[PDB]
């Protein structure tokens, strides 16, 4: 019986109702309050130049058609109360495929206050370009932006603002880091205008910022790039009558190599420019193919001119990792800095 | 012009949401089954597939129509409207009818109320596969349904004579296993909500071993009786006798790479993984036998002679020992 | 090497239209965003307007509404068109090139800057 | 007979209006829930997730459709649940579920003489649980399923579990081919939002791993390699290329492992407690062929401190090696 | 203004209208005319044993129920019409799992004649199982079939038939070839009865003749198995008493047969029997085996017999380059005919 | 006012028969196509396909949807697109495409005060387009995109670029990764089949594939590989140390390399340019390392002949090699 007095509410404010029709249609511009409340950062792809995020995307505007009277002040309704009135068409500029969870129901909710304020939530999943500049790959570092505004009216008839001050108006849960390997230090939101071939609309901006962490690749590629590499220098300090042996570490240091260089090409992304492993790896090889052909030219003036054969052995015992000592030296500093 | 009429009075009044005699009595229910082929049988997930013709019978007293016409034979427009079954297969990982060009279902309605209910349905049932015994393995992967919601008291499900019917078994994309036969069964499970009639097919099924023979046991193998032609040569060969060990083991770990990745992971060891790492050991060890053979020629050159004579009888023997074992153990197991 | 050159600017009075253009060479800045900076004497660099790769239009507080930016990634060139300048406007313009890490209204962001063009307007 | 149960029911439907939630602007309805895990399983590392089956089942009340005069629980046909109303309950941290429809739409409605509700799914979900794998492959995780109201406060509807800690069954058939279930717990609370406070449920397991497989496929081949690389000390510093033979390979053998291994899984930025193995073993073998190489250098010049060497090689080297597996093990376990 | 005498003329013929039975129900046979456009003949995958296809679904059937009187002699109506109307149920026996598409607008077209005469075509991508016999891999030659009948109705309901000749019934766009290692050498079109425990069905078939491109496994393994094989003779010129040197040559050889037959399989489909390319391999194996056995046998003569030592080694050197090149015009011939 | 406009749409909508095209049995309507391109991504060889995304927008005149007294132009919600008439525009190429649903379907509708009709959607189609692998990486390709309708032939409906060569925004921001779009063309022509005459609009891409780290990650290895081998020639056999080194990496590195770019690459029949000189290249390298054998196994019988193969060996190898790398380059550019 007390269900009757809501039924006649509910159905006076959808009597004579056209929810084709905009609130305010050629009258004023419909405002519509923001914010998100990002649940978890998803993974990123560097392989699809891509990534994952699930919000809890909020919105509120202004209605005068659904102004009434009641017991209570709010009507928190039903998410099926949502096709029957009007709703922006806020769609994701730069988003691949989103998905709007059902599960178990339609995961949206309706509030109508008295004076026709309506909040109107939802919980998606969006998966957004981010385009990414791996010259300095792996001490790498963007910023993958989010841009959503509405699909169908310009902006003399649809504005979006933000709910609060615009850094807080994009709230990051606390345990909703999913990033393996990134590193969120943090986000910048702003807003923007687009003027495509139909008008020009609003545009709503939030930029999250990630810097790779290095500790993986330490591990995998830089630290037994650098054994392998001083274990070719050994062959230097074996006596000129071990010359069996010499053959041994030329042949299998260059082998070891290529075994490093192809695992760590898997974990390169396809791109068009020499990243910054890259350069290691092929200043690494070069160090190992110098050592054999050192070894080749000691053992070609070996038992013809032996003075001069030693002479190139006490050398390359000092001049071989000195280089690579100094090598190191300007690799690191160059791109740990930036 | 008479069979709108009939058809119009049938669902005069007709409520779905109630089930036949739900008052009364529980409603019985026979099925049929046609399989049209079973898919391939994925050790990593361990499901497989297969394709069926669903069939269901049962009686609707509300489905009686006196005429000169004996059976109405309709499409699948009139199944949203008179009251269907519920059944599920509980052992489904995911399974979807087929709607190309439409709704591939039948339903012929008799005079005296009988209804028949026809479906394909496309099923990826959850079968536990024990790969233990990789690549000599057997399963009996099962197919259970029931009806979702409607306990022992208000459905009861039944097999007729012709149960489960096969067609050509070699049309099927089974191709690693050959299936043996067919068993269907009837329990009552017991739930949180009620009890359920739960029917049972189970698919025995039997691997073919033919692919791995030829492709891995055959040259692993022939790769450990080659490396034994070093003992044979003479030792003072050594640019000869070495260069015959290296490119063995070199053979053999290209070997050991390629089989390993065709073998579906596991987390324990299969019989494939068993004979080529037990391969593996034996060529390695044929070069580890020269080298320690040319080292002891300086400090015990009487104890040299005797290692290579041994050699020449040590590895065949122990290699036949081991071989005999790997085959009665892993083909009388269990 | 990768220069950015830029043109246009001079000597206006009291407003009218004055379109400054900035012109890259060297490298492809499709997938970068390139801003436009205004440095008044002696006070500071302030941020004008900046266009990314999806043609999203930024601008400042102070030039909303008078200021119009508008690449051209065919010629790989970015514009910024003037209208009603004031006094105030008078100043050294300079044009940046960046991905815009830890935002794009901050000049820490761009690696890639012009070499300027000066703008008076008289009075 | 068949007319009454047939017009008692459309009874109920008319003038019911599923926009309302049952006793709505009063008191705070209450759902009752049960789950029947009916199986567990891809448990990713790589993505972080887990895959989940079960029949989830809800329990309230609602008074409109009490009916009297017929001593049966209708068991309505589930495209009734459409006119009804039902919870909104959603996973927060679920990423990819759908219910299944063959050969219909597995749902149930199930109402009783006092208005009872009983109303089920059936539900395929991959949750997500981030994993720490620091101590990994001795780790022990722990994924949980956040079940939670979404359009509903606190002031409107009330979570509990039916029946107390016997409310989820079926954990006991589970079977892992990596993990063992160790321990489930139930959890009921609220969370906090900028728009209100929810009810939440929260069910959780304890996954502890398999350390059988790692011991028998990597940490034993390690060990092997590393002991065997100490046979170059009892060998005669002349025979070079049998010395340098045998570090090398035990060296590329230790690299073959760590490449191989390498491969199943994320790339998490830490060092796992399997890479401080595979790391540790390294060095030794690196400087057992290192150790090599000096005294190659300098047994020509003087064969007495060489010699030495080796003898003294004999005892540091499985004393330092054994010393940092009591120190590598204890650590952890 | 006269689209209300189309509009008059729409709605007279639904009026009544029952899509639940077919037309002639209780009179005749509902004869439906078929034919195909195929648009592209899709990539055939030999490890699932299946194969994709496009099509333009077309049928044609006589509804006197649909007869009309007006300017127009052709009804070309919106694809939504369909719906309202007695369609087929024809579904593809072989079937897996089909797509039917639905951009921008569902790929569809009805067309009604006054005499009641329709056409009713679609846009599909059928997936087919097609059972293969990979005995005489690479060289083999498949006939993947295409069936499709009515579901619900019986032989004594619903018959099917091409529009035109069966040979012309079926029609493949020149442009329509996606296929990499097959080559499409025409289709056979044939019509059949099919009976189940329901009833008797009729069923047309349309099998597509493949025969795959031997191209790419020429150079890959045909010719570094016969490089090794005629690599494997030079042994018998260089001398007998050169035990090491020989033994050495000849073993090393088998090595690489053996590296070579494994990698030249994994393309293969898993199949548990012999296929022709492994024929080919199973001879080579023979003849290195056989260069390295007349030398074993040499060995044991050398010492004893060297007339016996001398005529074979020379022999051989003329025996099996002649066996060999005999052998492969006997293998070649056989299998291009076959 | 606002019940103003509710009383236009709705007079305009009553009576509106979606099943009949505009000007039905009479004149075509002319439908006038823009394309605005919002990415290009993942141009697949193996699949032979590429993934496009847009904004398609769509205009035609309906004189039933002309009013009179609201002198704006009238944007409706997107789910009054499903009561007015659109055409049924396909891709034939199409494979697997979808409009975007999130929050909403990604649809407008724009209405004019004349009747014209703005109907713009947002998809993401996979087109398919077909490629010659022979000369790869050193090829173009060009890819194209199909525009048509299905169930109307020229007597009902007529198809144009809206704005001429204007009519699609947006190719230059494209920035693929690996290709790089040298021109896009636009064609307007009729199809004919066995059912009618039907219009078609095509917009083709030719790319043109980045060959920048092609030639260092690919040629240069097979080359320096190559020449290394030669260094054996000038090597005496007294010092066979460094040969039997340089011999043994040699065809054991190009062997690696050989494999390794197959198993990254599509698979295809016909050979591609890459094969050409991969193939070219072990040869060469083969033969080198069989050369020293050869002369190592008759040194010791006749020094005098087997010292004197590799004085020639030193002008075949490197006039054979220059040779085959002109008429390869020569043949493939
Ligand atoms: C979360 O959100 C998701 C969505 O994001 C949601 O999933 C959707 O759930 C709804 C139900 O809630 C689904 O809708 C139903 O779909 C039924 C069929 O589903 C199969 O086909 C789907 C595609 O449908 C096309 O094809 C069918 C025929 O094959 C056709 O009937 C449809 O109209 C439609 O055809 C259009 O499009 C095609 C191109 O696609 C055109 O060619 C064509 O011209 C036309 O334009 C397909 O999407 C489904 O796949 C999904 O599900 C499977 C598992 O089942 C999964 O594996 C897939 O991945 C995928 O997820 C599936 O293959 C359809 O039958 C239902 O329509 C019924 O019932 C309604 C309601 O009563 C009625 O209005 C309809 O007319 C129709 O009546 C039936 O039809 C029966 C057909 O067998 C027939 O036997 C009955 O007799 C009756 O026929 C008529 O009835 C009327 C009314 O009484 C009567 O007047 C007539 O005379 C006649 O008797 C319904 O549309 C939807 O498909 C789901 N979509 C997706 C993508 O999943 C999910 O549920 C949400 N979750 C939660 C928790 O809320
Ligand atoms: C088989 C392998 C065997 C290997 C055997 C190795 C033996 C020695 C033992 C080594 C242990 C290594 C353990 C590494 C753990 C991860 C450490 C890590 O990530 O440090 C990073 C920071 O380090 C660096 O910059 C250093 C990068 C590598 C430098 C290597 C220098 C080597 C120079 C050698 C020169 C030799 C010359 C002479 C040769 C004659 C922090 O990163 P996060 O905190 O994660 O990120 C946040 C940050 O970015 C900040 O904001
Ligand atoms: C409604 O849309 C029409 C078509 O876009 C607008 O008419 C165009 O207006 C622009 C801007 O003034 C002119 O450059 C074009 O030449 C006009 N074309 C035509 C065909 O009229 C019209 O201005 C819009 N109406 C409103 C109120 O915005
Ligand atoms: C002239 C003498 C000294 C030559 C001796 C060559 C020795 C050192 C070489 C020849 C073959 C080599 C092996 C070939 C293949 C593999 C598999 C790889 O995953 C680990 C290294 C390992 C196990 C190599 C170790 C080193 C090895 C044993």
């Amino acid at each position: 019986d007390n269900t009757t007095v809501f039924t006649r509410i509910l159905d006076r404010l959808l009597d004579g109702y056209d929810n084709r029709l905009r609130p305010g249609l050629g009258e004023r511009v419909t405002e519509v309050k923001t914010d998100i409340f990002v649940t978890s950062f998803g993974p990123v792809s560097d392989h699809d130049m891509e990534y994952t995020i699930d919000v809890f995307f909020r919105q509120s505007w202004k209605d005068e058609r659904l102004k009434f009277k009641g017991p209570m002040t709010v009507l928190r309704l039903n998410n099926l109360m949502a096709s029957k009135i009007w709703t922006p068409d806020t769609f994701f500029h730069n988003g691949k495929k989103s998905v709007a969870h059902n599960m178990t129901m339609p995961n949206k909710l309706l509030r109508i206050t008295e004076d026709g304020t309506l909040l109107y939530t939802m919980r998606l999943t969006v998966r957004a370009e981010c385009p990414m500049h791996l010259e300095d790959f792996p001490m790498d570092a963007h910023a993958c932006p989010l841009k959503f505004g509405s699909y169908a009216y310009t902006r003399a008839e649809v504005v979006y603002e933000w709910t609060r001050e615009p850094a807080r108006s994009v709230v990051v849960a606390e345990d909703g880091s999913r990033l393996n390997q990134y590193d969120l230090l943090g986000q910048t939101v702003d807003s923007g205008i687009v003027q495509s071939s139909t008008g020009e609309y609003v545009v709503m901006t939030t930029h999250f910022h990630l810097k790779r962490k290095i500790g993986y690749f330490v591990i995998q590629t830089y630290l037994p790039c650098i054994m392998t590499v001083i274990l070719s220098q050994v062959s230097f300090w074996l006596n000129r009558e071990s010359v069996p042996a010499r053959t041994v570490f030329g042949v299998t240091t260059v082998l070891t190599m290529t075994t490093l260089s192809i695992s760590a090409r898997n974990s390169l992304p396809k791109v068009a420019y020499a990243t910054a492993m890259d350069w290691f790896i092929a200043v690494c090889y070069a160090f190992v193919f110098s050592a054999l052909i050192e070894f080749a030219t000691v053992n070609y003036f070996t038992k013809s001119q032996p003075a001069r054969a030693a002479k190139i052995d006490r050398l390359s015992r000092i001049a071989f990792p000195l280089l690579f000592g100094i090598f190191n030296l300007v690799y690191w500093a160059t791109y740990l800095n930036r | 012009g008479d069979v709108t009429v009939i058809l119009n009075n049938l669902l005069e009044g007709y409520d779905n949401k109630l089930r036949p005699d739900i008052g009364v009595k529980p409603t019985l229910i026979h099925t049929d089954m046609y399989v049209n082929s079973i898919g391939p049988v994925n050790a990593i997930n361990m499901e497989y597939t297969i394709d069926i013709f669903f069939a269901q019978t049962w009686y609707d007293r509300r489905l009686k129509f006196n005429s000169t016409i004996k059976v109405l034979r309709l499409n699948s427009n009139m199944v949203g409207k008179i009251w269907i079954p519920d059944t599920f297969f509980r052992n489904s990982k995911k399974a979807d009818a087929h709607w190309i060009t439409t709704p591939n279902r039948m339903l012929r309605i008799w005079n005296d109320g009988r209804v028949l209910y026809t479906l394909r349905l496309t099923i990826d049932a959850e079968c536990q596969l024990q790969l233990h015994n990789f690549p000599m393995d057997e399963h009996s992967c099962p197919l259970e349904f029931s009806s979702y919601g409607y306990p022992r008291e208000e459905i009861v499900y039944q097999w007729k004579r012709s149960s489960v019917e096969v067609g050509d078994t070699r049309s099927w994309r089974l191709y690693q296993f050959s299936f043996v036969g067919l068993r269907n069964t009837t329990e009552v499970v017991k739930t949180t909500s009620g009890d359920y009639v739960v029917m049972s097919v189970y698919f025995d099924l039997s691997r073919r071993m033919g692919y791995f023979t030829i492709q891995t046991y055959i040259p692993c193998t022939l790769i450990v009786v080659l490396s034994w032609v070093s003992f044979w040569i003479n030792k003072d060969a050594v640019p000869a006798r070495t260069s015959l060990g290296i490119t063995t083991v070199l053979t053999m770990t290209t070997l050991s790479t390629i089989a390993r990745k065709s073998l579906p992971k596991v987390s324990y060891v299969t019989a494939m993984d068993l004979f080529v790492s037990v391969c593996f050991i034996f060529v390695f060890s044929a070069l580890v036998e020269y080298g320690t053979l040319h080292y002891f020629v300086s400090s015990q050159p009487a104890r040299a002679a005797k290692m290579d004579s041994y050699a020449r009888i040590f590895f065949p023997t122990a290699f036949c020992l081991f071989n005999l074992v790997y085959w009665v153990s892993y083909l009388y197991l269990g | 090497q990768v220069q950015l050159q830029e043109s246009g600017g001079g000597l206006v009075q009291a407003g009218g239209s004055l379109r400054v253009s900035c012109a890259a060479s060297g490298r492809t800045f499709t997938t970068y965003i390139m801003a436009w900076f205004r440095q008044a004497p002696g006070k500071e660099r302030e941020f004008l307007a900046a266009m990314d790769q999806g043609r999203i239009q930024y601008y400042g507080d102070s030039v909303r509404g008078r200021f119009t930016i508008s690449r051209d990634y065919a010629k790989n060139s970015v514009d910024l068109q003037l209208d009603g300048l004031r006094p105030e406007d008078t100043a050294v313009y300079y044009c940046a090139a960046g991905a815009g890490f830890w935002g794009l209204r901050t000049a820490s962001s761009y690696h890639y800057w012009g070499q300027g063009t000066q703008v008076t307007v008289s009075s | 007979n068949m007319s009454f149960v047939k017009e008692t029911v459309d009874k109920l439907l008319k003038g019911y209006d599923i926009r309302l939630r049952p006793d709505f602007g009063g008191p705070p309805v209450c759902v009752g829930m049960n789950i029947d895990i009916a199986s567990i399983d891809m448990v990713s590392e790589v993505n972080m997730d887990y895959t989940l089956t079960m029949y989830f089942q809800q329990y309230w009340r609602d008074k409109r459709l009490a009916y009297s005069g017929i001593p049966l629980n209708l068991t309505l046909d589930n495209r009734v649940a459409d006119q009804l109303w039902v919870p909104d309950t959603y996973f927060l941290n679920d990423k990819k579920s759908f219910v299944h429809g063959v050969t219909v739409k597995n749902r149930m409605i199930r109402l009783h003489p006092d208005g009872t509700v009983l109303y089920g799914l059936r539900i395929t979900t991959t949750a997500a649980c981030m994993m720490d794998l620091r101590r990994y492959p001795l780790d022990e995780q722990n994924c949980t399923l956040e079940i939670e109201s979404y359009g509903y406060t606190t002031d409107d509807i009330e979570f509990y579990w039916r029946g107390g800690d016997k409310a989820v069954t079926g954990v006991e058939r589970i079977e892992l081919p990596q993990f063992s279930i160790v321990e489930h717990r139930l959890v009921s609370r609220n969370v906090v939002f900028a728009t209100g406070a929810y009810p939440r449920l929260s069910l959780s397991f304890r996954l502890k791993r398999n350390i059988g497989y790692f011991i028998l496929q990597t940490y034993m081949p390690s060990i092997l390699i590393t002991i065997l690389s100490w046979v170059s000390f009892w060998i005669n510093y002349d025979a070079s290329a049998a010395r340098v033979a045998l570090g090398i390979t035990t060296v590329l053998t230790m690299t073959t492992i760590n490449t191989h291994l390498r491969e199943t899984l994320p790339k998490i930025p830490y060092v796992k407690a399997i890479d401080m193995y595979l790391m540790g073993c390294f060095v030794f073998v690196f400087l057992a062929l290192l150790e090599y190489a000096f005294v190659n250098y300098i047994f020509f010049s003087q064969p007495a401190r060489a010699a030495a060497i080796d003898r003294w090689s004999r005892i540091v080297f499985p004393f330092t090696f054994s010393l940092f597996n009591l120190v590598y093990w204890l650590y952890y376990v």
